[PDB]
């Protein structure tokens, strides 16, 4: 039945059994699994087969066919002619920088004939294309489906989420890519052009070779004025729309407003549409257009059947794919083209408005399954147009070829695994050309980094531009994007991540969806005319004009119908309808992001007390989330659908009789909590914070340590932090369950005081409790790993070894004694900066080494050494370092509400202030970070988690619960015996006397972040020289200097010190001397020794001056002289 | 990971009190009794327990280095 | 000032708010409910110090 | 500035074959009264008098801007419509 | 004028040119090149 | 005033073309293709409404009654069929001058009565 | 919101303040309304600093 004041448990219950059926990675694995499963299949299909003749003659040519189909894909294998292949662990593919690949296989039909009408043709089955590199946690990763004892066995982590892949041993996550939506009519009006309006629909065919195909209908901006030019691929200029149609097919012009003007009793469109037709009153007939056409072209025919024959394969295949490639689909593009004319007309007129451009209804996401599929259709043509090479220059002399030679199986591999490593999102050649960004190294510090990582979203847009309109939140990013979370440097709004329930739909066909549509009433194009388009209403099916309906209610409902119930139309399908506007569209295509939203008839949910309770009694009954959308009960709605739905926050504030606001809902939220993200839906009381605030604890949830995964030990890996006590907090959200924040928390709860005790945390700093960190307080460990690799040349062979003295010439001072004999150190064993940890040595044509030195000021322990062979047979070892981290004073500490800070003292406990108990707070932050700040949501956390740790319950901070207050919470701490607002009486560590005011003080889980000061710290005293311009280097790691830079060297002037000034730009960074003729100022030729100065050019030698310079600016100078610039420099 | 021996705050002895903790839990008593039956009378001392995640079972699940 | 700005909002509906000289109904409009807002938050606020 | 732009309400043209005949019933073109193709735009109340023009001045601006290629035949100030008619002459 | 290896410096075994030294490479080969054809060839095509 | 509507030609259906009969001295719409001409029954060229003065009821469609999201009123009743509830928004239009002005559709379908107040 | 929606609550006002939390269109609103002067505070900086 109903469930009334039961929603607070009943929504929390569903929203475990969808986060129990999906994951959380479940768009990057369903995108991975569908390219896998049909994209590839219908990129190999879908290439036509290749004909190759001879030279045309030998004598005063025969051809074959070569076609092939159903491709064959296996599990990942791994040994190369050494022993039987085996199944590749992922864990082996990172210890040993494997690319964890799945070679995919076809079988070719190649038939041949020459002569005498006898064809024979024979199938290679299981050709070999490549490897393809697979994703971690996919239907045919070799972890699909594993049990998580299993997964312990294989050394892989249970909670680990999936959804990237290793490739030479490291995690890539494929970003995903945001772009416009694809064959959809937008009507647009830039501001300074010749043209006001302009409608644009980019096209593409389902997934075809061809790019997006963009089309623009144009209208201008002013005689007679407001003609309509349409600018089309291929072609340089613009050509008038009826020049268009008249091409296209329409001789006559009643016809042609007939596609375009659905009811001729409207004379404003006339009106507008006459100046446009009177241009093009001198072209009467098809032919004639198409030479109009033919010689605006790119390329222009020099007769005039020429051009005809190029404008009709223009106007055949590069307008408008989507609608249609075939021998007769004029009408349904004439169709389609009206109607665009039509959109703009209506955007002209004011009938309708401007598409929004940052509307995400208008834009996609091209995941894991779309990106792969783009970039393994180019490949494989690449690959196609190889083997047909190798063929021609057999067949040219004609003894016959071989296709497993013609095959180059490197192409398809190395183009995916460059691709997926590097992040250049193309071809190689073109680097540069190619977008970059995506595929990125997999963020592993903490849990919550990598659900952040695996789930995020990229605006293909270009960086440092003054145009804020893309950047900023827009409205329809409710619950499908975390408005909180997002980076603070040059990509605030344009990289954002992803809502919890928010879901990226994979993409189907949609011809089940046509049969279905054209059976009930519907009429296509070509069976009516456009007497009775008018009155009817358009459905678009992928953006494509299918028909007309003349009855839009009762085929709206009998679509939602079947998609409450997945008869025909799958859950991911969204229909839109448009009521003031008469379209009717339905979406089918992959990147429609979407949320599972409640059914709400007439004023009541139909997620019912027997739907909670045969799903609260799971793992029984089985009654999933999938059972649930079985029901008929939550719909996936996009922003398409949430434009023409009414939602409602909660069903018991929002559906009951009072003064009425809507009374007729249609849909309903599961929890408003849902909006946020990952990072941010560990933040207590969100919205009891300014959301700057929230934004920075989203951005440094990344960044605090903890134990970032279960198998850290045997993951070996560079930059590993892990704290020693995690604690899950003491006040929680409802959805960090479904994070498993409570399983890899990152962060303790420390007892806070937000007093001012001495002035060590004024502005915006923290004192620490140094007993608590002798106890153990946020202590912490750094993993770091070095790799090396022996090898290269004939005689140049790398090996590790201890070098010695006498044999070896170029050695540190550093002691190599560390080193075993086969040059390597045990695990185990005290190691410092330069002290060489890797003992390698190369042949010299005695020996030089080329030793890895541990990186200067680290001063660690060896954890664990491995060897093993990379993929090319030699010897690969990989040592992990261990170095704790205890805190210390300049160390970054951060609250869950953006209360960043660096400790600035470290007190024990008897200096600290102390409760009437012995409770000495572990942190003092400055109580002059809230006003500003306004961070309530950290006192609300203070206050609660003293609460709870009294109670014994785990705080509960839902950020709109609605059922517990700053009033409840204190009437609670008030039964425990303290100030019901969380104040209690310290007294002076030093002195004893009780301070006079009272302190705020309780529990507050407080996060330790990445940025140590002991990572950060560091000088120079004339250490290492770059080797172009002899200034000092750049890097900590490198013993670089600081840049003393423009601004710094316009406070020098502006502080009138010339005398520091030069000495920082000269003797600080780069003192040299240089010898220049008095005669000349080009530099001379010096000889300091015999003392003999001669500038040639002049045949002096006598008088010749020394002139004191930077380095800089005498290699200025030579390349001012290599640029046939004569900078002569003379001392008079 | 594991319980530490000591409260952060106060310092007295958490280390011994969580394997007693789990079993009073695996009984009748609400966390808010398994504390006060261990003895936990501050705040300090008794969110040492009521936070701490054991990450040490889940670490035991992998095979060692060794045998 | 909800029901000020509710009003308002009665009285634009009902052609009964006459424009102000140099702005259109839909700045005015706009006006008249960013005054009712700033005065409300402002009375709110001085409230919260008294 | 003000262009006539702001100060009319439609404008339309007509075939009317003789000055005299008036196809628009209009008894002023009667009592006032070479092309056959005219022009008739209509101006309101409501900017006329927020600017402060007259007819004369519209027709005055009209025959300075482009001289004696047109005569306008502009309703008095007195009906509820506010009418100027233009020719052009031969 | 060809800049000196100050300009230009070749590192070793990353030996290594630098990005202008290979420009300067190409700039020799051309020369030569065209150079040996004007005074054997003098095709006066292939020298445009 | 009123709106002149682009009518056609009945041979090869085209935009007829104002021309001036001169002999005597009557409007005619001649098609520029073939010879055909005919005598024009609205003496009417180009009408152009700057003030655009518009009644947006015409744009109005019945249909947008069964729309989720629009507010629904039961203070204002239809005219013909006394329809208790009625479904009211705004201009929705682009270029609407000053026009905070209440557009009603009536619900009960088959009724599609629209009014202004 | 129900369309054409002018009312405070539907347009960003913030009834409630940061000790009764945000009902989640106000806090939705509230992001969206920080989210300008964060995009605001790093776009400035390439123009003040040429």
């Amino acid at each position: 039945e109903i469930t009334p004041d039961l929603w607070q448990e009943a929504c929390w219950i569903v929203i475990s059994s969808y986060f129990d059926e999906k994951g959380l990675v479940r768009q990057q694995l369903d995108s991975f699994d569908e390219f896998i499963q049909m994209s590839v299949q219908r990129i190999v299909e879908d290439a036509p087969p290749i004909d190759l003749q001879a030279e045309a003659q030998h004598a005063s040519p025969p051809r074959y066919l070569l076609k092939f189909e159903q491709i064959y894909l296996s599990k990942p294998t791994h040994w190369e002619r050494d022993g039987a292949p085996s199944p590749m662990m992922p864990n082996e593919a990172r210890l040993r920088n494997l690319t964890y690949s799945a070679p995919l296989y076809v079988d070719i039909t190649k038939t041949v004939i020459k002569e005498g009408e006898e064809q024979l043709q024979t199938q290679h089955q299981k050709t070999f294309i490549g490897k393809i590199p697979i994703m971690l946690r996919s239907t045919y990763c070799l972890l699909n489906g594993l049990t998580d004892r299993d997964l312990c066995e294989l050394n892989e982590c249970p909670l680990d989420p999936g959804g990237y892949f290793i490739i030479n041993g490291s995690e890539k996550v494929l970003i995903a890519q945001e772009k416009m939506a694809t064959n959809t009519v937008y009507v647009f009006a830039k501001k300074d052009s010749k043209y006001a309006y302009t409608g644009e629909c980019r096209s593409c065919l389902e997934n075809s070779s061809r790019p997006t195909s963009t089309i623009w209908v144009s209208m201008l901006a002013r005689a007679i004025g407001q003609r309509i030019v349409a600018t089309l691929p291929y072609i340089k200029q613009e050509v008038p729309i009826i020049i268009v149609f008249r091409a296209l097919g329409f001789v006559s012009d009643r016809d042609i407003l007939e596609h375009i003007i659905y009811d001729f009793e409207d004379p404003e469109m006339m009106e507008m549409v006459k100046p446009s037709l009177d241009e093009a009153f001198v072209i009467q007939e098809q032919n004639v257009a198409l030479n109009f056409i033919g010689s605006r072209g790119a390329k222009p025919g020099v007769t005039k059947e020429k051009r005809i024959k190029y404008a009709k394969e223009v106007l055949q295949k590069e307008m408008l794919p989507h609608v249609g490639v075939s021998d007769f689909c004029e009408t349904k593009k004439a169709y389609f083209l009206g109607y665009m004319v039509h959109r703009l007309l209506l955007a002209a007129l004011g009938r309708r408005e401007l598409d929004d451009r940052d509307h995400y209804g208008n834009k996609r996401l091209d995941l894991a399954g779309p990106l792969l599929a783009f970039l393994f259709r180019g490949m494989f043509k690449n690959l196609l147009k190889e083997v047909r090479i190798y063929a021609q220059k057999f067949i040219d002399r004609g003894k016959d070829f071989n296709l497993e030679l013609a095959i180059k199986t490197r192409i398809i591999s190395d183009g995916l695994k460059y691709s997926l490593a590097t992040g250049n999102w193309g071809d190689q050649k073109k680097a540069h050309q190619a977008r970059a960004g995506v595929s990125q190294v997999l963020n592993r510090l903490t849990f919550a980094s990598t659900l952040s990582h695996l789930r995020r979203l990229n605006s293909p847009i270009g960086r440092d531009g003054k145009l804020a309109k893309p950047r900023q939140l827009h409205n329809t990013l409710w619950g499908m994007v975390c408005p909180a979370e997002t980076p603070e440097g040059h990509a605030v709004g344009l990289v954002k991540n992803l809502a919890l329930m928010a879901y990226i739909s994979v993409g189907s066909q949609p011809s089940p969806i046509l049969e279905f549509l054209e059976e009930w009433s519907m009429e296509n194009l070509e069976e009516i005319s456009p007497a009775a388009i008018a009155d009817a209403t358009k459905i678009f099916v992928n953006g494509c004009w299918v028909g007309i309906h003349k009855d839009p209610e009762q085929l709206m409902n009998t679509l939602r119908k079947l998609r409450r119930q997945m008869d025909i139309i799958v859950s991911e399908v969204s229909m839109i309808r448009d009521i003031r506007e008469r379209e009717i569209r339905i979406y089918t295509d992959a990147g429609r992001i979407c949320r599972p939203l409640l059914i709400v008839e007439k004023q009541k949910l139909l997620l019912k007390k027997r739907h909670i309770d045969q799903l609260k009694e799971r793992e029984y009954n089985n009654y999933s989330w999938q059972d649930l959308v079985a029901s008929g009960v939550v719909e996936y709605i996009d922003t398409l659908e949430e434009e023409t739905v009414m939602l409602a926050m909660t069903p018991d504030d929002l559906q009951e009789k009072e003064v009425a606001y809507c009374s007729t809902y249609t849909h309903c939220e599961i929890h408003p909590s849902m909006i946020l993200g990952v990072c941010a839906s560990i933040i207590p009381f969100p919205d009891h914070n300014q959301s700057p605030r929230n934004t920075y604890q989203s951005a440094m949830g990344k960044q605090a340590m903890g134990v970032y995964i279960t198998n850290f030990h045997v993951r070996m890996d560079t930059l590993a932090h892990v704290l020693y006590y995690p604690q899950k907090p003491l006040v929680t959200t409802r959805s960090m369950e479904y994070l498993r924040f409570r399983e890899l928390p990152a962060g303790i709860n420390s007892i806070v005081a937000i007093a001012s005790y001495t002035g060590y945390n004024q502005e915006d700093s923290v004192i620490m409790n140094r007993s608590a960190v002798d106890r153990g307080f946020f202590r912490s460990v750094f993993y770091r790993s070095y790799k090396e690799q022996e090898s290269k040349g004939f005689d140049q062979e790398e090996v590790f070894e201890k070098p010695t003295r006498e044999t070896c010439q170029g050695m540190r001072h550093a002691i190599y004694d560390k080193l075993d004999d086969d040059g390597l150190i045990a695990p185990g064993v005290r190691v410092s900066g330069d002290d060489v940890i890797i003992g390698k040595t190369v042949t010299l044509p005695t020996k030089r080494d080329c030793s890895t030195f541990l990186r200067t000021s680290e001063t660690g322990i060896v954890d664990q050494v491995m060897v093993t062979l990379n993929q090319e047979g030699y010897k690969f070892c990989k040592i992990r370092v261990r170095s704790v981290r205890i805190p210390q004073i300049g160390d970054k500490f951060a609250s869950r509400h953006g209360q960043k800070g660096t400790c600035g003292i470290q007190y024990r406990q008897e200096d600290m202030p102390f409760t009437c108990e012995g409770i000495t707070p572990d942190i003092i932050i400055n109580p002059h970070a809230i006003p500003s700040r306004m961070t309530i949501g950290h006192l609300i956390e203070c206050l609660q988690g003293k609460v709870s740790a009294n109670k014994g319950e785990i705080g509960d901070a839902t950020p709109f619960n609605d059922a517990v207050n700053v009033q409840k919470i204190s009437n609670l701490l008030s039964d425990y015996g303290y100030h019901l607002r969380g104040n209690e009486v310290l007294y002076n560590g030093f002195t004893g006397r009780k301070i006079t005011s009272q302190i705020f003080i309780g529990p507050t889980y407080y996060q330790r972040l990445k940025h140590m000061v002991d990572d950060k710290i560091h000088s120079r005293a004339r250490g290492p020289i770059q080797i172009l311009n002899r200034q000092p280097m750049e890097g900590r790691s490198r013993d670089g200097g600081l840049r003393f830079g423009e601004m710094e060297r316009d406070c020098q002037i502006a502080h009138g010190a010339a005398q520091f000034l030069r000495e920082r730009l000269f003797e600080a960074s780069d003192p040299y001397q240089v010898h220049v003729c008095n005669l000349c100022g080009i530099m001379a030729i010096a000889n300091t020794r015999t003392h003999t100065y001669e500038c040639r050019g002049c045949r002096n030698k006598t008088q010749i001056s020394l002139v004191r310079m930077p380095y800089a600016c005498k290699l200025l100078f030579q390349e001012l002289m290599s640029m046939s610039i004569a900078p002569r420099m003379m001392s008079v | 990971m594991i319980i530490p021996v000591r409260c952060f705050t106060c310092g007295k002895i958490v280390g011994n009190k969580w394997e007693a903790y789990l079993g009073l839990l695996q009984a009748e008593y609400t966390e808010g009794d398994a504390l006060d039956a261990l003895g936990l009378k501050r705040y300090c001392c008794r969110r040492m327990l009521l936070a701490h995640v054991d990450l040490i079972e889940k670490l035991l699940n992998y095979a060692p280095l060794e045998k | 000032a909800k029901q000020d700005v509710i009003e308002v909002i009665e009285k634009a509906h009902n052609n009964e708010l006459e424009p102000t000289p140099g702005n259109t109904l839909r700045q005015t409009f706009e006006n008249q409910v960013n005054r009712i807002l700033n005065d409300a938050r402002d009375k709110t606020g001085s409230s919260a110090q008294k | 500035h003000t262009t006539l732009r702001k100060v009319t309400a439609n404008t339309a043209i007509y075939y009317d074959p003789n000055p005299q005949s008036t196809v628009v019933a209009e008894d002023q073109e009667w009592v006032n009264v070479i092309s056959p193709w005219l022009l008739r735009v209509e101006l309101d109340r409501k900017h006329m008098t927020d600017r402060k023009l007259t007819m004369e001045q519209i027709a005055e601006k009209i025959n300075a801007g482009f001289g004696d290629d047109l005569n306008c035949i502009f309703n008095d100030d007195n009906a509820e419509k506010l009418v100027l008619r233009i020719r052009i002459m031969n | 004028p060809v800049p000196p290896l100050s300009v230009r410096p070749a590192v070793v075994m990353q030996r290594n040119q630098d990005d202008l030294t290979h420009k300067l490479a190409d700039i020799v080969k051309i020369n030569n090149q065209l150079r040996r054809n004007e005074q054997n060839g003098a095709a006066a095509h292939v020298i445009a | 005033p009123g709106f002149v509507g682009i009518r056609f030609c009945q041979e090869c259906n085209n935009m007829l073309y104002p021309k001036e009969d001169k002999e005597n001295r009557i409007l005619l719409y001649a098609c520029r293709n073939c010879d055909y001409q005919q005598e024009a029954d609205n003496s009417c060229i180009y009408v152009n409404k700057i003030t655009h003065e518009v009644d947006e009821l015409t744009q109005i469609i019945a249909d947008v009654s069964q729309d989720p999201t629009l507010p629904r009123t039961e203070d204002h009743p239809c005219q013909k069929c006394g329809h208790k509830e009625a479904v009211f928004f705004q201009s929705h239009s682009a270029r609407a001058e000053d026009a905070m002005r209440l557009y009603y559709v009536c619900t009960a379908p088959h009724c599609g009565h629209r009014w202004t107040e | 919101f129900i369309k054409d929606d002018y009312g405070p609550e539907s347009r960003g006002f913030v009834e409630n303040s940061y000790l009764a939390g945000l009902t989640p269109t106000e806090f939705f609103f509230h992001a969206m309304g920080g989210r300008e002067g964060l995009i605001d505070t790093a776009v400035k900086t390439a123009e003040t600093g040429y």
